[PDB]
């Protein structure tokens, strides 16, 4: 469903992290 | 913007690949 | 001799006089008998009809309608025993709407075996009361004797004996009289005898006989056999070589054997194939049990042995559940099955309680229309179709119009063969040509089909039955979210690749075979591994998942396209909700008992729960205080229901959804109640409880849930300890000294000490703290001189102590 | 001046105090505050943190999970009024589940204007039972104050004065102190003002204040505004050029206009773009309104005046109901629909209530796989598709996956366009290429679709749309039959006929458009005009039939086949049911009323119902038998639920299945009571009455229902009549002569005499029939000489008659 | 459904007439 | 036969034709 808020930076964190995301 | 595009809407996995360095 | 007349079966007597007549010679009807739907028949027609030879029934004797009948004393004047074995609707003697009728006239029914008598809406039928049931039925209480003429009082029910004094046969319970018709009354026998019958006499029958007999004491000279009726004789149990027969007789084997003959196959409607089983002619082998052909016994077969059922003309359509329960535990079909279940609640797996056992049919199997049904699964031993029977153009297998259907048979684990017919599927569109082609292999059916018989174009259409594999790349998941990933898969043109497709659901077992989904359209990659972000996922829940693609049918040939496997994937888990109903009791002055539930998001497994208790000292405003100002409280220490029902639930819901993101203490382990110890009588104590599922490796766990409690008060804490001491000074000042209670229940919010004079009236006065402290006691004054007494009592947080025990004191004169 | 702060609107703090500092100048809040889940806050936190400039609250104050706060004396010491314009959940203040929180502190909260107030949970607060809600709330009833410290005695509410008597505020309803906080006691206003305010003096405030105010009588020196706000200034209502802005302030045209414009473009969620409407600054104006851009008065608009929705990002999905309802009446859309509707119950119908006005959609239109819809007729009124947003690939239209999808609009009645964009139609079984293409020419994107962009070998599969016509040629019916026939049709190709198809329904109304039919499934005739014969109709019922072929798809081009038009056929009519219920009552010697119920199988129109009404004449046995015999009677006329249940309702239907195939009369027309007349006294009546639908064409009808009754008997037709005669003839044998009632109720059954001498005592004598016939009436004997006394009373079966005047007879000594 | 009896009959005089049935 | 074809089972409209003159 709709991802904005903590949410969001969690979900960026768990699609990247190899490489990292600035967001 | 980001927060405008998965929390207005749904947004694709490939939409937040352009979010990734 | 015993039964002069032959023996008739039952019978449907309807409309006309020209089929009574059938009971001209017969004595016993085997079965029932059914005088109904009289509607041209006239009084004069009765007048000269009887049957004074029938004197048994098996099943039951009805009416209904028949007009023109005024009693049946004419009818059945020796109709003796109706022995119920098979009951119309639990009645054993079914007389309605019997217009005209105005008395029953069966003077010679002794017995009713089994089953009730219902007797309604007869508007002429008199001499109803004066019958005696009870000595006919064994129990009356099932009895229906309505809306006749007897209901309001119109009949003069007059029996021979009245004028002179209701003699020629006695009367019983009322003392009313009991008594069949106007010119015959009830016979009843003596209690002596319970039901075995008694002469004009006196003198009882045989034990053997019912009802009536000729010669007392003669098993062979009765009118009814009370067990069983062998060569005109009534006995106790059927000697060999004669079987019991219909609980009524006994025969041979050559009966039973013959009548199974004639039920094999010269009968179409309704024969028994009787078999021979515990000496008894029996219709049919009980479960567990089969046929042997050479003398028709019911040998004991070990296992699942078979149950042939014959079908009308070999065609029987199931369209529902009611249908499908006709056929259960049916090993063999004898015939041809049509199945058109358009809809079903629960289906699949009742169906294949119902139909699960099928092994073999003798005809084809069809099925036409049939909406609801996605697999044949539910026919579990279905393994030969023998063909034997065809429809047109020599189908044995018909399938059409079946718009859900995915599945035949798993043909990995499933066998079966066709010998004769050929194939036929037509409008099946989830359901793709290879299922069908390999039937076509199993089954042996190759080379007997020809040209439109296999619909090569209507079949194979929205089926998913993709032949290649998706392989999932990149997973890992969080405690709300999953992330997937898969390796990219592109059509030989990649221009006919519309996008992916992603189901998931909660599983907890993983018995799932996608045979509830909810769906995910995904976009293609831009020619970069293509996947899926699963977002509102519960914490700890197992997860199946498959990723099917979603292609485009060529022109040319057809692209399948690839499906992944099904995975399951858990959830990470989290901080669990907070332990729902927390109640604390105290039961004693160090023990207090904390009792909670599991809370309702575990999320995750609760290894241990995590409870902290804090002491709460008292409030600052008990110690300078007077309680005994004017003006005081004593610190006594411990549709419209619906509407409400959804807005109270939901308020509460509302909450629970906002809370998602050096003290004694201790890990309270597989326990959901406790009990603290080495506490301080009457003190509040401040509980706080917390659920965790995480000890050592950085725990993180849930909110607290505070609750909170008092230890009991100790019933002598409160005593006063020590000497009451007295002083004076000059002037009858009295001063009071006395230790305090060095550990009350919490505090001593006040003193107050009773004083009276040696046959004088007491008065009462307080002290406070800050007096208490300041004088350190009490001093009183303005009191007359003599000799006094004190008693003081300490008053805690708990309630009033205990008075001590009286001092007195003497004053200068 | 009146409002010293700004205005802020509602705020949802939490987690930090970085947020509560937001309100350091504003002294209204125009909307909610929310202070919860504060987790790591400590109590020294609130030591130095106050908000005195606070006042006035418009929706409401809540307070969930804040640890360490201890009051709200220091946080809102100035919160005046709650006006409660919208509420949590019916409560204008929740306090839940705050720990930590002692006494609730808000000594200047004078009124709550709506709503009431929940705080539970609460295991240290206390001051509870010493406040006075009645005196802050209109009405108390709605409040909830559970679970708190208070509901266990343990909290110590001292306020100041009970040292000094509990003096420095007053006491009201038992009579205790209504105060805050231990150092702040509630200030309540005398009753001689209902709620304006009165200062700390007494003098009363302002009409227009509320609460409290500095001076009294003056608009302009109060604290809150009871009705409205302005330029420092309570005012009863709003005076031009301001209007009424949120229920509490005054506003110009000038705020209003500026807020709808921020609300135009730069504020994407949940604003309310403001409008003038009756001089008050509403968020939306009301039904059927409508905006003028020129000064945003909501001017009166006629008839369905279009109402624009937008949509989160132009894409809203509708996957059930729910989804639905937010939709309705929303006549244009800005935005894009996606339809995933994979089940309900009663759509197309709920559904096009909820999306029948939509004539506009801004972005494209999108159904997937939506397993239900069976057609989008729904979408009534749906005119245009902008296509201005589209997805990947350019598609305004995306159909994908509809397994039920069978027409898209009725082209005949129905216009569409669709500006940008091209179709997509892929996997869509039921729906063949002749809709689709019919949609290209009407919506004029026929130039727009290029290659794969429509399937041609998914989609017109399992569809029947058969281009030609099958005419029915032989039908004529039956009451329970109807035959059928139709032109033998026949493809070019003749093998390529698989048989026909035959749907029947039970249609009262002729509004039958094809998409309950049973379907019948027909072999083709052997090259002799096809048809079926219906059995099982009702009879007088209207079938709507319709014949549709069954055709195979040929590698060649496709032979759609014919389907003949939907017919309806009625069946003939038969004998009507038995009139149930029929119930006879007599009230009066003449009149008998009839009453009886129609028929549960009319089987066409009752056209008059017939009834027969027979004289019985009284029963033989009453005219030759004595009653007055030792030994009389005298004949006085006048789970274990539902399987009972079950069992006689199948008792009652077996018997009404079984039921299928010169006297005073008369013909009842539309009446279902009926009084007959011309009735003898108390006389038993048979009545056989008859429902019927055909008098005068060779009458056929249904069975009698019979029932009787008797008519009520005359008070005086049982006197005795002429003298009481008496004679003797030498030995006192008296010889009494009278005449009978000639005209009794029924019959005389007998005659009692009653004598007794001049201070004597009486004995009673019965007279006979057969006695009074022989006698001639009574002769008496065997009694002393004298003068005696005669009385006589005549019995009928109504009951014992009036006795005759005494007459006296003396006899020779 | 099931036709025999008068049921039988009648529907043999249904689907014929014009020229007549046996049975 | 006729009533072993048309209660004992369904019988059609052609089985029908069968039993007329």
């Amino acid at each position: 469903q709709h991802l904005c808020g903590s949410h969001l930076v969690e979900a960026l964190y768990l699609v990247c992290g190899e490489r990292g995301f600035f967001y | 913007g980001i927060e405008e595009q998965c929390c207005t809407s749904i947004c694709s996995l490939y939409q937040l690949e352009n979010y990734c360095n | 001799h015993l039964y002069p007349g032959e023996v008739c079966p039952g019978m449907d007597i309807r409309n006309n006089l020209t089929r009574l007549h059938e009971l001209e010679n017969c004595s016993v009807i085997e079965g029932h008998l059914q005088i109904l739907l009289m509607f041209k028949t006239r009084p004069e027609d009765f007048r000269d009809l009887s049957f004074p030879k029938l004197i048994m029934i098996t099943d039951y004797l009805l009416l209904f309608r028949v007009y023109g009948l005024e009693s049946l004393k004419d009818l059945f004047p020796n109709l003796t025993v109706i022995r119920g074995s098979r009951l119309f609707f639990n009645y054993a003697l079914v007389i309605f709407e019997m217009v005209h009728l105005k008395e029953l006239g069966l003077y010679n029914l002794m017995n009713i075996t089994r089953g009730s008598v219902r007797i309604e809406k007869n508007n002429e039928l008199c001499y109803l009361a004066t019958i005696d049931w009870s000595r006919i039925l064994d129990s009356v209480e099932d009895n229906y004797i309505v809306l006749n003429k007897d209901d309001n009082e119109e009949c003069g029910d007059v029996c021979p004996g009245t004028a002179k004094g209701k003699t020629n046969c006695p009367a019983t319970v009322q003392f009313v009289e009991r008594c069949w018709t106007h010119s015959h009354c009830q016979k009843v026998c003596p209690t002596i005898c319970k039901s075995h019958g008694c002469t004009a006499e006196g003198l009882c029958c045989h034990k053997e006989c019912l009802g009536n007999c000729s010669e007392p004491d003669d098993p062979t000279k009765c009118v009814a056999c009370r067990n069983f009726y062998l060569d005109g004789q009534c006995v106790e149990t059927c000697p060999p070589p004669y079987y019991h027969f219909q609980d009524w007789r006994c025969v041979n084997f050559s009966f039973c054997q013959d009548l199974h003959f004639k039920c094999r196959n010269s009968r179409k409607p309704g024969c028994h194939q009787y078999v021979i089983h515990n000496n008894k002619c029996i219709p049919e082998c009980p479960s567990g049990y089969t046929m042997n052909s050479s003398n028709l016994m019911c040998t004991p077969c070990l296992g699942p042995c078979p149950k042939v059922c014959q079908i009308l003309e070999g065609e029987k359509t199931i369209d529902s559940v009611t249908s499908a329960q006709e056929l259960r535990g049916c090993t063999v079909i004898n015939g041809s099955l049509i199945i058109n279940i358009r809809g079903g609640n629960n289906l699949a797996a009742e169906l294949e309680a119902n139909l699960g056992l099928i092994e073999e049919i003798s005809g084809f199997l069809k099925i036409r229309r049939s909406y609801a049904l996605v697999s044949l699964s539910f026919f579990r031993k279905l393994h030969l179709i023998r063909g034997e029977t065809l429809e047109i153009g020599n189908y044995s297998f018909y399938a059409l119009d079946n718009q859900n259907l995915r599945q035949l048979w798993d043909w990995s684990k499933h066998n079966l063969t066709i010998t004769q017919g050929k194939l036929f599927f037509h409008y099946n569109p989830k359901l793709c040509l290879s299922e069908i082609h390999k039937m076509e292999e199993v089954s042996g059916t190759k080379g007997r089909q020809e040209r439109n018989d296999i619909a090569l174009k209507t079949n194979g259409d929205q089926a998913s039955c993709e032949n290649e594999l998706l392989k999932f790349s990149f997973i890992r998941t969080s405690f709300d979210k999953i992330l997937l990933r898969w390796e990219p898969y592109w059509p030989p043109d990649f221009r006919d690749l519309l996008g992916f497709m992603l189901f998931y659901k909660e599983a907890p077992y993983q018995n799932v075979t996608e045979f509830s989904w909810t769906v995910v359209d995904i976009d293609p990659p831009q020619r970069s591994h293509p996947g899926w972000l699963m977002r509102g996922l519960k914490p700890w829940t197992q997860y199946a998942i498959f990723v099917k693609t979603l292609v485009t049918f060529s022109d040319e040939r057809r692209t399948y396209g690839a499906k992944s496997d099904i995975i399951y994937v858990q959830t990470d888990a989290t901080n669990p909700s907070v332990p729902l109903d927390p109640i604390s009791v105290s039961n004693s002055s160090s023990q207090i008992i904390l009792k909670w539930k599991p809370p309702s998001d575990p999320n995750g497994n609760i290894t241990h729960y995590l409870v902290y208790w804090e002491r709460q000292a008292e409030d600052s405003e008990l110690f300078e205080l007077d309680y005994c100002l004017k003006g005081l409280k004593l610190p006594s220490r411990t549709d419209s229901q619906i509407l409400k029902e959804l807005e109270e639930s939901s308020f509460r819901k509302t909450f629970e959804d906002y809370l998602h993101n050096h003290r004694p203490f201790e890990k309270v382990v597989n326990k959901e109640s406790l009990v603290i110890s080495g506490l301080r009588h009457f003190t509040g104590y401040r509980i706080e409880l917390q659920a965790c599922n995480q000890d050592s490796p950085d725990e993180r766990c849930s909110v607290a849930a505070y609750v909170s409690a008092r230890t009991m008060p100790e019933a002598k804490a409160d005593d006063i300890v020590g000497p009451v001491t007295h002083e004076i000074f000059e002037n009858n000042v009295v001063h009071l000294m006395w230790q305090e209670p060095k550990e009350p229940n919490g505090l001593i919010v006040l003193y107050e000490v009773s004083y009276r004079r040696y046959g004088d009236e007491e008065l009462h006065l307080c002290v406070s703290r800050k007096h208490f402290a300041l004088e350190r006691g009490c001093r009183l004054r303005g009191l007359s001189p003599g000799n006094y007494s004190v008693r003081v009592r300490a008053t805690s947080l708990a309630g009033n102590g205990s008075w001590t025990e009286p001092t007195y004191f003497y004053v200068t004169d």
